[PDB]
């Protein structure tokens, strides 16, 4: 439960990086 | 899903990009 909410903050700032101005979208 | 692939195994910056729009 924490060690995956820690991760999804982590993945959320990866994703924002690599998609850059075409978006993304997150669902635990 | 993003959690079940990134969260447990390391992921590619090619990887994370198939969940991008
Ligand atoms: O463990 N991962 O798959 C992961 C988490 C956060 C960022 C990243 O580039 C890769
Ligand atoms: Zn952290």
């Amino acid at each position: 439960f924490v060690n995956q909410h820690l991760c999804g903050s982590h993945l959320v700032e990866a994703l924002y990086l690599v998609c850059g101005e075409r978006g993304f979208f997150y669902t635990p | 899903g993003i959690v079940e692939q990134c969260c447990t195994s390391i992921c590619s910056l090619y990887q994370l990009e198939n969940y991008c729009n």
